[PDB]
RNA sequence: UUGACCUCAAAUCAGGUAGGAGUACCCGCUGAACUUAAGCAUAUCAAUAAGCGGAGGAAAAGAAACCAACCGGGAUUGCCUUAGUAACGGCGAGUGAAGCGGCAAAAGCUCAAAUUUGAAAUCUGGUACCUUCGGUGCCCGAGUUGUAAUUUGGAGAGGGCAACUUUGGGGCCGUUCCUUGUCUAUGUUCCUUGGAACAGGACGUCAUAGAGGGUGAGAAUCCCGUGUGGCGAGGAGUGCGGUUCUUUGUAAAGUGCCUUCGAAGAGUCGAGUUGUUUGGGAAUGCAGCUCUAAGUGGGUGGUAAAUUCCAUCUAAAGCUAAAUAUUGGCGAGAGACCGAUAGCGAACAAGUACAGUGAUGGAAAGAUGAAAAGAACUUUGAAAAGAGAGUGAAAAAGUACGUGAAAUUGUUGAAAGGGAAGGGCAUUUGAUCAGACAUGGUGUUUUGUAUU
RNA sequence: GGACCAAGGAGUCUAACGUCUAUGCGAGUGUUUGGGUGUAAAACCCAUACGCGUAAUGAAAGUGAACGUAGGUUGGGGCCUCGCAAGAGGUGCACAAUCGACCGAUCCUGAUGUCUUCGGAUGGAUUUGAGUAAGAGCAUAGCUGUUGGGACCCGAAAGAU
RNA sequence: CGAAUUUGGGUAUAGGGGCGAAAGACUAAUCGAACCAUCUAGUAGCUGGUUCCUGCCGAAGUUUCCCUCAGGAUAGCAGAA
RNA sequence: UGGAGGUCAGUGACGAAGCCUAGACCGUAAGGUCGGGUCGAACGGCCUCUAGUGCAGAUCUUGGUGGUAGUAGCAAAUAUUCAAAUGAGAACUUUGAAGACUGAAGUGGGGAAAGGUUCCACGUCAACAGCAGUUGGACGUGGGUUAGUCGAUCCUAAGAGAUGGGGAAGCUCCGUUUCAAAGGCCUGAUUUUAUGCAGGCCACCAUCGAAAGGGAAUCCGGUUAAGAUUCCGGAACCUGGA
RNA sequence: UAUCUAGCGAAACCACAGCCAAGGGAACGGGCUUGGCAGAAUCAGCGGGGAAAGAAGACCCUGUUGAGCUUGACUCUAGUU
RNA sequence: GUGGCCUAUCGAUCCUUUAGUCCCUCGGAAUUUGAGGCUAGAGGUGCCAGAAAAGUUACCACAGGGAUAACUGGCUUGUGG
């Protein structure tokens, strides 16, 4: 249990943040979680999840389906990712989105930053 | 609680036990002590005799530390004294041994004799005292000293 | 205090083919006429509205408080009522279960969990994590979304690890010998918590709550006494002292006569 | 109104009593409020004791005349004979009360004794010392308790001449009562030549 | 004639300052009536609402012209109590404090009245310089109709005898307060259901982490967090333990003994009267008017007065934290509260739409689905749209969308229907339906070839 | 009054109390103003006071409860003794009648002693008290009843700012 | 129907107040005292309503006093303990 | 019945709650339990705690719905008809013809207050025009208002209203030249310094208040889908400057 | 106009309803009792009944409910002297 | 013999005023005034268990009342016929 007097454990209040949490804290919340191949490589759990990146889905009915993030939808709450979509009656794709804790991450889009950020989580690339 | 009243049980009846014919009305006698000259004298007569008038002399700023004498009785003196020593006192009933009882240091003013203490001498240290309890305690074959 | 009353509302009287509660005035609103100021009337205020000046908190005499506190201690030495409060204490050597002070001085969670495991009260600790459900109303969405079951309550003297090693492992409480609250002691009302208790403590006891050789560590108090000798009742009725001045008895089912 | 045999209940509500309404929800916040206060103050004045040391005094009326209490500060007299200045005083942490007179040796006496138990209790730092850290404790009037005074033993000897204590008390009242009319004849007779 | 001084002006002179908001709490003024008295006028409501002026984070009060009558206490405030009491009151209805006692918090003080008189030692501003919440020069100004030091009644001031004990201002290092930032464990393994597993089952792991939230359903172990620690950044830094320039060199305060003194607030105390108020009662406070002081004098000592004493303080000048308040503001945490006719009027483009000339009045209105995958295409219609088809777990979710009640209605089916209908008892008729029969038991014809 | 239907809709809470009841302790009783401590508005602990009770009476000054086995008489449940079943005696709590005694008030009598007007012993009286006479109370909770409050819910004509 | 005429715009008078060739008329469909908000959930001995079941018991409209006569207190009748 | 403490290691996406069902059982009853349909995420038994706890009425409240009832009714202002066109559709739109009316204190041409884009064009008919609609002051999208001369602006009217001053606890009231030391206006000074001054004249009572009062000055012709005394062409006038 | 048709389309009111005679009854029934009687569904009229609708009688009385006005009512008051 | 031969012939609280005790209090203590208490009368409430009280409303208002008048109906039929 919670023992600080500065968290609060009020659903109204953890759903009120989560929900008009802004773009910046919502990256946060979208991290997700390394392959069991990558956790072994980089020392890491899970990694904001960026624009990309390569990942895996491991729940729903798309499980064990690979792709790269076609884009980070923060307001949405979800990534869509390329080869992850829906063909319509028409015959128009549309992009299918998802939530990030559901996929795998399988290669990092690495930059500076996020090597950086690796070595702060205390990573070894 | 709310669920063993008899409001529960009156749920389903018209009148909710007021009655129908007169009813449950505001304030149909007046409020408070209305009319207690009037038409409630039955009831001040009968249940509070002497509410109406004044009778004694006032006293502008009255302290009732002026007044406070509690009262100490002769049969409940000897509870003053610690019982460890209570028995002890009582079995070896002599002068020149006798217990100092300090009646202002329990907390009374006045020693009154409502009767038999023991014949075991003991000196009493008292504001005030009754006459008959100085008998007593004479008799008992102890003292009163005056305190203040 | 001013809900239902922030409007200007007035009675239109009689005359008018309406009730005479208060309407509100004015025009083009949809709300201008509409009934106001009232129990009965949408958006009026609610009868005796609700005060704050009721009383929250009730006292209790302190010594009815400790009169309760040891029969429920006693009561977590009766294994019936153990039971029968729902602790499943079936696989327990004997209780009450008293627990040497390395307990007292354990430090990790698995390791308290392990200590459970041992002197039988695991199986109060998965009654406690399989009975975790929902709450069946909306005392969800007040921050009271679970229920599950009490454990066991791990009673100590010294506090050394016991309580963090404890504080994770679901439905067990942890509790100090001085304190020992009737509200973990006897949850519900229902007597019979049970309680592990650690030798320090066990012997505590006897200190705190006084005996008849020792007082009581609590000025002015000692344990209360019984209005009866014995709860073997039914021992006196057949004993030789009561039955050889009792008179024969009937049949104990009269026969039906004409 | 008024009704079948009950007590006359003077209920005073004929006002807008519940716009003042106080109920004590902060009862126990304010408790831990004020812990947390003397918690905050104790460790801004670290070593200090949180409080100063009060005197002995006597409770003024009749009615707790028997009782013996702690006073505001000790008197200009009081802390003189315990041989220091009233703004030394005031410094090292002793309560100073000048509208306070003593009347009464005892109470000076016990004053004076109080005083000197605390200058041998304390120790007070240089200004430019070593800073000696002495342990702080918290309470001034924890350290030195108020103890009542011991009027007499527990047992004595009966002195018994027959004054009965009780023609003693009627006679002093009736001297009171009678003094000034005793006074008057008295007048009166020398007057007349 | 030339220079002041006094008082009064002017300037788009130099620099400031006030207004107005919000007012929950706070300080005052003004001020009802409804109401109760079973009528009603005194009273009550109430020294309240409305009205007006003025602050702060608290305000106010505050170091006795006190309480008390005791063996006396000792600034203010608040709580418990005193106490529904003393007292007031058509002594009716009603109203109604304070001392003591226990506690929380505690903190003290400073002007006026003194000759620096061997030195206006005081201060604003301009102009310079600088280490700029300021310092140091110089220069006019203010001020002698009194600015510094010195003293505030607890005292204290001079005059003598000894000749003791005692520091200042600013950077730096860390305290510490505040605003934060980042890092810090453990399954998404197998099987069933399902659209989705977050459900059930098996085996596990971490736990000082099994609070809470999110994720396609009840998720400690999927994510954010949580728990325990670590590591940073910035502001404030004189609640404070150490270095720095290290001391303006007669650069600066307290104490004992004797003497002489010892200034202390005026249209103010006080008295009378009038109005109001108070529990204050031959008058509690406040205010108007009239009179109007004194010097061991003056106030008080809760019954008016004269004479006689005691007790207690020292007014008519001022400052001051904390304990106390707080339906406003800004941050937080929570609840045996409410759950969209409830809870704020407002869960929504709510003080919105719109009503009134105006003051003001003031709503209704939440829910497809996990994801629009929001229905391609065909066909009939002018089209709306229908019929297919298609998506979806579901179209018995199609935007007029969760569930979809009742009143009310259509169709179909069944019944009755000579100025109501409905109901009770009882049967009849039609419709519809539950309740032993292989089953614990009787003994043999062992069917679907431990068992019948 | 009611065309119909749905949802909402009316004896509540509080301060102070009466009776009764349950509980704890009991001549005492009540921790919770506050302090200590806490797994933090819980729980647990701790005083000094204060409230109520243990003394009444009188306007007040004041005085203040055993002539007795804490009295006598009548009645008393229960217990004790007794004739094998009837039936006597003894003791008799509570309680109810009655006669007393004690404390206060009122009206008298006023003894030694005198601050010579104080004192108030002793004795009394168709008087009187919410008294004594081997204490019962104090807290908490519950129904019911009372009063002030919006006061079971809705309802004026009015009045004031 | 050439005037004590009719009328626009401006302006003045504001609620115990205005204004009135006077009807208590008019003062925003409001007038023998406008409208708005508040005191205010004003008071009502008066009218209306007052929400589940079963079981047991079960009345009074009479006495006395009351500015009392549509209402109370009191005694009675009733329940419960 | 809502919520709370315990417990059934209770029920449940293999279907909780809810709802519908002249289906069954149980209880005297309040009610409880179950079969079937619908639905899709929570809920119940027991021991206790708690209350914003049970409706048929209150000319109750809010919302919804009826019978009446396809009923009353859609009848003032003289009145319409024929044929083409458009269109799915024409009593109602457009055009042509006829018949009429207003009849110049108009049913005409313009303005004031008020409105606010209703003006005009294009597209369009779900709602609105109490029938209809292809039409519209409706809906959707856009276009449009051009000034030295017309107004405002300036003046003052009844009046309103600062200042000085005086009341009022105060919000504010009076007062408008009043018991005021109340300013701007002619020509030289006029680049050893300016707009200083020994130049000179005087002495108003702020200000606001009229789109009908008083006032400086513009006319004609043409022009747009919609503006024109405003644009263009021509022809003038006034004011203020040099 | 009403009327019939196309389109369009309300409201009052409504416990349930809608045939009478007598009886009794809150003393003038649609319902109850006893008789008369009694056949779908309806259209236009009509004004006998529904003690028809419209409004918590505006007359009268009661209330210890007002208000406007008046006066040598009681108690005050601005002004004035 | 404790007023009238008997049955009638009268009056609270608050306030005032008398009589008596020479009694109690004025709360820091005399004393003397004054004031306040104790007990009993008197000053009065006749609406007599005891408010301090003029009208009008044909301009009117509210809560109610068929507890109650002004029609019908109903019982009675003095009176009328």
């Amino acid at each position: 249990a919670k023992q600080s007097l500065d968290v609060s454990s009020d659903r109204r209040k953890a759903r009120k943040a989560y929900f008009t949490a802004p773009s910046s804290q919502r990256r946060v919340l979208l991290s997700a979680p390394l392959s069991k191949e990558l956790r072994a490589q980089y020392g890491i759990k899970a990694l904001p999840i960026r624009r990309d990146d390569e990942v895996l889905v491991v729940r729903g009915s798309k499980k064990g389906q690979e792709g790269k993030i076609s884009s980070v939808y923060r307001l949405k709450f979800a990534v869509q990712v390329d080869k992850v979509t829906k063909e319509k009656v028409n015959g128009a794709s549309v992009p299918i989105n998802l939530h990030p804790s559901k996929l795998v991450i399988t290669k990092l889009h690495l930059d500076k930053d996020r090597k950086a950020l690796i070595q702060r989580k205390g990573g070894k690339l | 609680p709310s669920r063993f009243t008899k409001t529960r049980k009156h749920r389903g009846h018209v009148s909710a036990g007021k009655g129908r014919i007169g009813k449950h009305r505001k304030h149909p006698g007046g409020r408070g002590m209305a009319g207690g000259q009037h038409h409630h004298r039955i009831n001040m007569d009968k249940y509070h005799p002497g509410y109406f008038g004044k009778v004694g002399m006032r006293y502008f700023h009255k302290q009732q530390a002026h007044f406070w004498k509690p009262v100490l009785n002769l049969d409940k003196l000897w509870t003053l004294i610690p019982e460890d020593k209570r028995d002890q006192y009582l079995k070896s009933a002599s002068k020149e041994t006798a217990p100092v009882i300090d009646t202002l240091a329990a907390g009374y003013g006045k020693i009154l004799g409502k009767g038999r203490i023991p014949n075991v001498p003991v000196i009493v240290k008292a504001r005030f005292v009754s006459k008959l309890a100085e008998e007593k305690i004479r008799a008992a074959g102890g003292v009163v000293e005056l305190i203040a | 205090e001013k809900a239902g009353h922030q409007t200007s509302a007035e009675s239109w009287g009689t005359g008018r083919a309406v009730a005479r509660i208060p309407r509100v005035g004015g025009g083009g609103t949809g709300r201008s006429g509409q009934g106001a100021f009232g129990n009965m009337c949408r958006g009026g205020r609610m009868f005796a509205p609700t005060k704050t000046w009721r009383k929250w908190n009730v006292k209790v005499n302190h010594n009815e408080k400790r009169y309760a506190t040891a029969s429920a201690i006693a009561a977590t030495a009766v294994a019936s009522l153990v039971l029968a409060r729902g602790h499943r204490v079936e696989k327990i050597p004997e209780i009450p279960l008293v627990v040497s002070t390395d307990l007292e001085s354990i430090q990790k969670t698995k390791e308290a969990v392990a200590a459970l495991k041992a002197v039988g009260a695991h199986s109060d600790l998965l009654k406690v994590l399989k009975s975790k459900k929902l709450r069946a109303g909306k005392g969800k969405y007040r921050n009271r979304r679970w229920t599950q079951r009490r454990g066991p309550l791990v009673v100590y003297a010294e506090d050394n690890g016991i309580v963090k090693a404890l504080r994770n492992v679901p439905g067990v409480e942890t509790a100090n010998v001085a304190s020992l609250n009737l509200l973990q002691l006897a949850p519900g009302a229902h007597l019979g918590r049970f309680v592990i208790w650690t030798e320090a403590a066990f012997t505590k006891l006897d200190q705190v709550w006084g005996s008849e050789t020792v007082a009581s560590s609590k000025v002015g108090y000692t344990l209360p006494s019984h209005i009866i000798s014995t709860s073997d009742v039914t021992r006196i009725i057949n004993s030789s002292e009561i039955q050889s001045a009792i008179r024969p008895a009937g049949q104990a089912t009269q026969k039906r006569t004409h | 109104a008024i009704s079948k045999n009950l007590p006359i209940l003077k209920n005073h509500f004929r006002k807008h009593w519940q716009e003042r309404v106080k109920v004590h929800f902060d009862q126990a916040g304010k408790k831990v409020s004020r812990r947390n206060a003397r918690a905050t103050r104790a460790a801004k004045i670290a070593p200090r004791p949180l409080d100063l040391l009060r005197p002995v005094v006597r409770a003024p009326t009749v009615k707790y005349n028997r009782k013996v209490r702690a006073g505001r500060g000790f008197t200009l007299a009081e802390v003189k004979a315990a041989g220091l200045t009233a703004a030394y005083a005031r410094t090292i942490g002793i309560a100073v009360d000048h509208r306070r007179q003593n009347r009464n040796q005892e109470i000076f006496d016990a004053n004076v004794q109080r005083l000197k138990e605390y200058q041998s209790k304390i120790i007070v730092f240089p200004r430019n010392g070593k800073a000696p850290e002495a342990e702080q404790v918290l309470s001034a009037a924890a350290t030195f308790p108020i103890a009542q005074p011991a009027t007499d033993v527990e047992a004595r000897a009966v002195q018994d001449n027959g004054e009965s204590a009780f023609r003693t008390l009627r006679l002093a009242r009736s001297e009171k009562k009678f003094r000034g009319i005793r006074e008057k004849r008295a007048r009166e007779k020398a007057e007349a030549e």
